[PDB]
């Protein structure tokens, strides 16, 4: 929709096709005046941009820090980690010693 | 250098274009009409284009202290000290290359291009432009502090070298003159002031123009007559207050200088807050020389995030 | 940020143009009879009433898209990595898994 | 513009400046229903009063 | 208590002891600057006022 | 007078410091860099100490 996020959606940075719907529209010129009149719909990114809030690093639950390159959740306090263990005789002692 | 950057607008011209209102209330035909002003910079920086020329003098080459343009028929020249940026108070220019100036400008409502003409005369062109950037991280400063941390931001690159993105240019269209014509007995006279000038007459012959002055037989005066300038040997850029020459895939073609590149800002750093420990509460001093946001979470299952904008001391 | 190119408007002095529809995003074309334009040394066409101008408008990808842009994810199958030590008897190594 | 004060000045013959303020509520009302600062290239025409030149 | 009336405190105009409390923190300069950076909390007598 | 009151800075010299905002948004290094600005006075004086003499 025109005024919001993804008024225009490209599928790649390096993508040919352009996918746009701003509601454009043309009118009559006034008389003598060469100025193309024109009326638009504002782009929806920068109202996003300025609507956008807080991210997810500002509300994730138990105490995950959001980070990108690449998208991830760090340091999650939550859940356990089963451990399965190969220890061989070396690393042991005896008891006679 | 700055010249092999420069050499690219001689081959250009300046225009002249409808302004709608010149600093007063009213519309007149100014060299600083203002057609686009673009704002990437996550640090405030705006990009204006004007349709005077800065940096040009009247033969082509650069100098730090001229400003070429259009009054009337004859390119002229202006001095570079008078070019101001006005949107509430004056604005900091950190660097001009043709039809585009870079500024700094506090927030404001409208955004005011003048340059001092040659005739000492002020030229201006206003539009209105919602001025109001973003913070810069999370305290709403407005002037760099001496120390604190970097937040990384873009900004444009003060370089003249040329770029990916580019403006458009063409051919300039015909150009009407009522003056151009003096009425005489018989034969009326179209003085020949330029190049080429094109003329139409019912009751005269007409047809093309060519050059030169010519005596038309004709008893319709200046009335039934015009005559319009063409063939300039330079050319235009494509604005949207200029009409197109013809339907031809466009002729020239100019970069847009001072490129988006990655770049970090100096921020303030807050005072830490006054902690007072209660049974499992948390009080808190907040004392912040300007808007500054609050913010904190729980680290359990369930968070209850927070916000809030702190401008004076709050608890 | 989308960017609506307006090119200068073709002015069809005592004539008549066609709109010709072109593969665009959100493109727009409108044939305006009846204009009488003008100009700083006067009146640019010849007639009266009779004349056209071609108001033609599109949306393009913004020169910064390449630069400033936004991507929409889809996420599913979060894969786990942690950082663990291990220190024991004698030895002391952290190894990541 | 909209203001709190004006204030009239010009430049003395003795290179002085010579400025007299007083306070004045300038708040003009809209005109029309858009409160807009900058006319506009293109629009509509609404009547309204002015002062001759 | 700093930034409240009070902060700073004297018996009298002609005393010589003078107790005061602005939380007053001292910071590593920047890198190439000599500036002496340090943040202070401020005057509660203002506050009061 | 003026003299045997301006008589106390001829021995003294004006400096250079680190002003972090000289008009533009970056630092340099300027003769005007302000020091403290002060405001004892109820009718809204403000005292500005600067580099420059
Ligand atoms: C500001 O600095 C930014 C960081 O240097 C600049 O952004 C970089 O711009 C380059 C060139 O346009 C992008 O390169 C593209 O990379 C993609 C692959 O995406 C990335 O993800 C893979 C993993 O899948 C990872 O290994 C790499 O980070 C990849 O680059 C390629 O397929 C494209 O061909 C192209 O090489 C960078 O992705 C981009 N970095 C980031 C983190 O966005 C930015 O252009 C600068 N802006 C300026 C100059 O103002
Ligand atoms: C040079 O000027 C002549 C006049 O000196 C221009 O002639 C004008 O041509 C237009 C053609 O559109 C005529 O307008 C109209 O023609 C349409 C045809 O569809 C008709 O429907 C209208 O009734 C109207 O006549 C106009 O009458 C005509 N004026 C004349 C012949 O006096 C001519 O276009 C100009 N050529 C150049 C150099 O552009
Ligand atoms: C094993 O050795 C590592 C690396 O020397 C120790 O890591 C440091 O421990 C001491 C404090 O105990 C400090 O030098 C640093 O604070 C630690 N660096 C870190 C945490 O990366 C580690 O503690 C040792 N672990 C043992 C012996 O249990």
């Amino acid at each position: 929709q025109p005024g919001r996020f993804g008024d225009i959606q490209s599928r790649t940075v390096e993508s040919k096709d352009l996918y746009a719907n701003t509601a454009l529209k043309l009118s009559r010129p006034s008389s003598g005046t060469v100025h193309v009149p024109y009326t638009q719909t504002p782009s929806g990114f920068k109202y996003w941009l300025k609507e956008r809030g807080t991210s997810l690093n500002d509300k994730a639950p138990f105490g995950c820090v959001i980070k990108t390159n690449p998208v991830r959740a760090e340091n999650c306090a939550v859940g356990n980690i089963p451990v399965s263990m190969d220890i061989p005789d070396t690393a042991f002692t005896r008891v006679i010693d | 250098s700055v010249t092999e950057h420069f050499n690219v607008y001689k081959a250009t011209k300046p225009y002249l274009a409808y302004c709608a209102d010149c600093g007063d209330g009213q519309f007149c035909y100014s060299p600083v009409a203002i057609e686009k002003i673009r704002d990437e910079a996550s640090d405030g920086m705006i990009k204006i284009q004007v349709a005077a020329q800065i940096g040009i003098n009247k033969g082509g080459t650069h100098e730090h202290n001229k400003i070429r343009y259009i009054a009337g028929h004859d390119m002229k020249e202006a001095n570079r000290d008078s070019l101001q940026v006005y949107t509430s108070g004056v604005c900091a220019i950190r660097g001009t290359m043709g039809h585009f100036i870079v500024a700094y400008c506090p927030p404001g409502d409208e955004l005011k291009v003048q340059f001092q003409d040659a005739e000492s005369h002020t030229q201006a062109c206003k539009v209105q432009y919602k001025h109001a950037p973003a913070p810069v991280g999370r305290e709403k400063f407005t002037v760099r502090p001496h120390f604190g941390i970097e937040v990384p931001c873009t900004t444009y690159q003060l370089t003249t070298a040329p770029t990916e993105e580019e403006i458009d240019m063409h051919t300039p269209p015909d150009i009407p003159d009522i003056t151009l014509l003096s009425q005489q007995s018989g034969n009326v006279k179209i003085t020949a002031g330029g190049k080429t000038i094109r003329y139409n007459c019912t009751c005269g012959s007409g047809n093309v123009g060519t050059t030169s002055s010519d005596k038309t037989i004709n008893s319709c005066k200046i009335a039934q007559c015009h005559a319009a300038v063409t063939n300039h040997d330079k050319w235009q850029y494509t604005s949207s207050f200029v009409p197109r020459a013809d339907q031809l895939s466009r002729k020239g073609k100019v970069h847009v200088p001072f490129p988006l590149t990655n770049s970090t800002c100096r921020v303030p750093v807050a005072r830490a807050p006054g902690v007072t420990y209660g049974k499992r509460e948390l009080t808190v001093k907040l004392h912040p020389d300007h808007p500054t946001l609050l913010t904190y979470r729980s680290l359990g299952a369930d968070p209850r995030p927070y916000e809030e904008w702190i401008d004076r001391y709050v608890e | 940020e989308y960017k609506t190119v307006v090119p200068s408007p073709y002015i069809k002095c005592c004539g008549t143009s066609e709109c010709r529809s072109m593969e665009r995003p959100d493109y727009q074309c409108q044939v305006y009879t009846g204009v009488y334009p003008f100009m700083w040394g006067g009146a640019y066409c010849f007639c009266d009433t009779e004349n056209t101008q071609l108001s033609e408008a599109y949306v393009d990808r913004s020169d910064v898209c390449k630069h400033d842009h936004a991507a929409a994810y889809k996420a599913h199958t979060a894969a786990m990595k942690a950082t663990i030590r291990i220190s024991y008897g004698n030895l002391n190594q952290t190894t990541t898994a």
